[PDB]
RNA sequence: GCGAGAGCUAACUUCCGUAGCCGAGAGGGAAACAACCCAGACCAUCAGCUAAGGUCCCUAAAUGAUCGCUCAGUGGUUAA
RNA sequence: GAUGUCGGCUCGUCGCAUCCUGGGGCUGAAGAAGGUCCCAAGGGUUGGGCUGUUCGCCCAUUAAAGCGGCACGCGAGCUGGGUUCAGAACGUCGUGAGACAGUUCGGUCUCUAUCCGCUACGGGCGCAGGAGAAUUGAGGGGAGUUGCUCCUAGUACGAG
RNA sequence: ACCGCUGAAAGCAUCUAAGCGGGAAGCCAGCCCCAAGAUGAGUUCUCCCACUGUUUAUCAGGUAAGACUCCCGGAAGACC
């Protein structure tokens, strides 16, 4: 289980209805909770408390908080995944906004991005996907990496910057 | 010696169907059609009222009940049992899902076809109908 | 959306560089306009023109007043395409360019009633082996008493032919404009002298 | 007669069943035949019948 | 159905014991349905109560009450 | 007081316990070629030699040459080779007349569809006046198969 | 089928328990054909117009717009 909630001054949580948005110092956020559940700022920092002490209400419990969770870290730090190219000479650059991925199909693998999120390049080998909310950020580099998994046998494709593919190896 | 009466009347009625189970505003439709709810009743006429459905579109349907109640049709030819979920229904045409649950609880034979007449479908908010100035019905238990 | 109304003149023999391209000509003779078809006119966006002209004696009353409110003169025939404009009237110059593919429009020659191999394609029987009057019919039309029945849609004797057929992607190779006249690639469908529409591809390709 | 009665009872914001043992607790005493034509024909009587059968219930 | 043999503790199976029904039994129920559940029809009635079985609409009768259960359409057919 | 019986032919259509083709987990998966399992029934599933064959073996191909149901589908649709009438013969049994689910040669398969069902085509009336034309598409039917080569690229992979 | 995003119950983790995305020759749509007897019979353009008859003759007659019959044919077709 799960309660305190260290809430900056950057932010304005109208727990209004339920409706519990955020506005903040990186761009403002509408987020659905449930109502049914209850969630308020009762001081410096914010709580979300609940009915029942069943099971249900303890699953929508740590689901709403940590929730909530992300929305505050989001308008504050703001969120930003990194993620490594790796194999014989793949690399992607950058269209306006939209990225370049050369990993060895054929023919190459754009990427447009979803508003809200932005993509970097510093050097070509590895990619920034970074913006506003957690949750998209989460849904849209998992596609990027999809584009190819690092496969078995020799880690080639796209990786989180630390990540311990483990290696197979073949004949 | 009993009271067998005569069709005056032709009343009608609007329901909204916004937010009510299917099933229950279906007996409540079909039960205003057949005549019952009419203390003069007399069965082998048709004495029901006319009853209007506005906002079908918002109809209720008890979860998971749109991905998983299944309306089922047939052809005669072959290959024919053509199949269509309550969510495709329900955005194709859903009058239909309305009609199609009414028309289950009226009777079969020759009268209660004829009855299927006295049923008005019309998603969202508006009908055509205003010249018969009908008269609203609140979907209730009572 | 592009499309015009024309009469199928026949079948030759030409040459585009080096091969021997067989091509059908067609006449799409001018069409008047006549009537214009919108939403809230007709629910649906359309135009209707005509083709082949016709002497006032032979017009309705109330055709005459169809054509005359638009005032066009009157024809013989006329037919709607879903979803196209310009103004003024409609030949098939502009509205087709050599080497665009296009959908051609007709109805098939009619046979009248033939049998299931000539309609079907039915393989027959032995004309041979003992086979007593069974040389070209059906043979079985079922199972047995399940289900005691005949399936819907069973193909049997019946009319072939005279029935509308479209042909996709036939290729412009000639336009003779002021003569009317499309060289089209291939073959369509319906005797000379018989109607066809001919539209834009209905396929990209 | 039955489905008469109901509907003259639920006028009146009655079910049948409880119409009926309300009027056997005051002891009227009708023919379902009669509380039928009684229940179509005339309106106030039927109405009079229904308030002495819920006052009988409550 | 219960009691056994035979049978594969198979059969809308076969052969006996025993109760009931059908046979020779209409009426209500079990959608339909000799046998199951209620129940034995002298005739007339536009009269009242009940049985099994039922009371959301087709379909007579509580969309009854109160304390719970299941969320799987389980309900609406099987096992290690 | 008759529900014609093997096989073929012809005509289809269904199940999925999937032969191919599409998607996917695992692999004792380097690549390529596989094995197995899960999702998948849209379409496709060749021609011959021998036998009455079903089947099965063989020739030659193929993406594949799937397994079953439909009265072991289909004789008022054809065949009539198998089997089960009368003839004749062999072997065998029987003293015999005769016999055998042994073999062998021979041996009549019924011009008219009444109703349902089916394919086509009209007549009637209906659709709140009588007419000529042009049409929306509720709904329904057809269609739905695949190889090979080339580029990518002699690149990823691989000691090769 | 399977692959994942965020993510509690269960401080970790988890594709799910609320939610979200990607995913087949299959499903629905798109292709071609029929289609308002779709009796729920639909829409649009146009033409004719407001006739005659002692209800002893309250439904018909002559008509308009328009068709049919008949003739000659047809790349339509058994007949239609
Ligand atoms: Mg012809
Ligand atoms: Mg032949
Ligand atoms: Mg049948
Ligand atoms: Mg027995
Ligand atoms: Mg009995
Ligand atoms: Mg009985
Ligand atoms: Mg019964
Ligand atoms: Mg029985
Ligand atoms: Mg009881
Ligand atoms: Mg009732
Ligand atoms: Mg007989
Ligand atoms: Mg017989
Ligand atoms: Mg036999
Ligand atoms: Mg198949
Ligand atoms: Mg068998
Ligand atoms: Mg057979
Ligand atoms: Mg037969
Ligand atoms: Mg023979
Ligand atoms: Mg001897
Ligand atoms: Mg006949
Ligand atoms: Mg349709
Ligand atoms: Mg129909
Ligand atoms: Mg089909
Ligand atoms: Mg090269
Ligand atoms: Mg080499
Ligand atoms: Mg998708
Ligand atoms: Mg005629
Ligand atoms: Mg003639």
């Amino acid at each position: 289980g799960k309660q305190p909630i260290a809430v900056p001054s950057g932010v304005t949580v109208n727990a209004q209805d339920g409706v519990f948005k955020v506005k903040g110092p990186k761009g403002e956020l509408t987020v659905p909770y449930n109502t049914e559940l209850t969630v308020r700022q009762d001081g410096d920092q914010l709580l979300v408390e609940r009915p029942s002490d069943a099971q249900k209400h303890r699953a929508l419990h740590g689901l709403t908080r940590t929730l909530v969770a992300n929305a505050v870290k989001g308008v504050s730090d703001g969120y930003t995944i990194n993620l490594e190219l790796r194999g014989v000479g793949f690399r992607a650059k950058l269209t306006g906004k939209a990225l370049e991925m050369n990993i060895g199909y054929s023919h190459p693998v754009i990427i447009e991005p979803p508003a809200g999120v932005t993509f970097a390049v510093p050097e070509p080998t590895r990619i920034d996907v970074s913006g506003i909310d957690k949750q998209l950020v989460g849904q849209v580099a998992a596609n990027v990496r999809k584009v190819r998994k690092p496969d078995a046998y020799h880690g080639k494709g796209v990786r989180f910057v630390g990540e311990q593919i483990a290696l197979k190896a073949g004949k | 010696k009993t009271y067998i009466p005569k069709n005056d009347e032709q009343n009608w009625v609007v329901v909204d169907a916004s937010g009510v189970p299917l099933g229950r505003l279906a007996t409540l439709i079909a039960s205003r059609i057949r005549g019952k709810h009419r203390p003069d009743f007399t069965p082998n006429m048709i004495q029901g009222d006319f009853v209007v459905v506005i906002n079908a579109a918002q109809v209720a349907l008890t979860g998971k009940k749109l991905d998983d109640k299944v309306y089922t049709r047939y052809t005669g030819y072959q290959g024919g049992l053509k199949t269509e979920t309550a969510r495709e229904a329900l955005s194709k045409h859903p009058e239909r899902v309305i009609e199609h649950a009414v028309f289950g609880m009226l009777p079969k034979g020759r009268q209660g076809r004829a009855m299927h007449t006295r049923l008005k479908v019309y998603a969202g908010e508006t009908h055509p109908h205003s010249a018969q100035k009908p008269q609203v019905l609140k979907t209730q238990p009572l | 959306m592009k499309g015009i109304l024309g009469t199928k003149i026949g079948m030759t023999q030409i040459w585009k560089n080096d091969r021997a391209i067989p091509v059908t000509v067609v006449l799409a003779g001018p069409c008047p306009i006549v009537q214009r078809k919108t939403a809230q006119t007709d629910g649906y966006e359309a135009v209707q023109i005509g083709y082949a002209p016709k002497a006032e004696r032979k017009v309705n009353k109330p055709m005459q007043g169809h054509f005359a409110k638009a005032g066009v003169a009157p024809t013989r025939i006329l037919r709607e395409f879903r979803g196209f404009a310009p103004d003024g009237d409609s030949v098939n110059v502009d509205i087709f360019a050599e080497g665009e593919k296009i959908d051609a429009t007709g109805t098939s020659k009619g046979k009248g009633t033939q049998g299931v191999m000539k309609r079907w394609n039915f393989a027959g029987g032995p004309a041979s082996h003992g086979s007593k009057k069974w040389h070209r019919r059906p043979g079985s039309i079922g199972q047995r008493k399940t289900p005691g029945r005949v399936y819907k849609g069973k193909r049997m004797a019946g009319h072939m032919g005279m029935e509308r057929v479209t042909v996709q992607n036939l290729e412009v190779v000639e336009i003779r404009a002021g003569e009317n006249l499309i060289l089209v690639k291939g073959a369509i469908p319906g005797a000379n002298g018989g109607l066809v529409v001919l539209r834009s591809a209905a396929k990209a390709s | 007669w039955i489905q008469r009665i109901n509907a003259g009872a639920r006028l009146h914001g009655m079910n049948y069943s409880t119409f009926i043992n309300g009027l056997k607790r005051a002891n009227i005493d009708l023919n379902r035949k009669v509380l039928a034509d009684i229940a179509a024909r005339e309106p106030e009587a039927f109405k009079a019948l229904v308030d002495a059968s819920r006052n009988a219930r409550q």
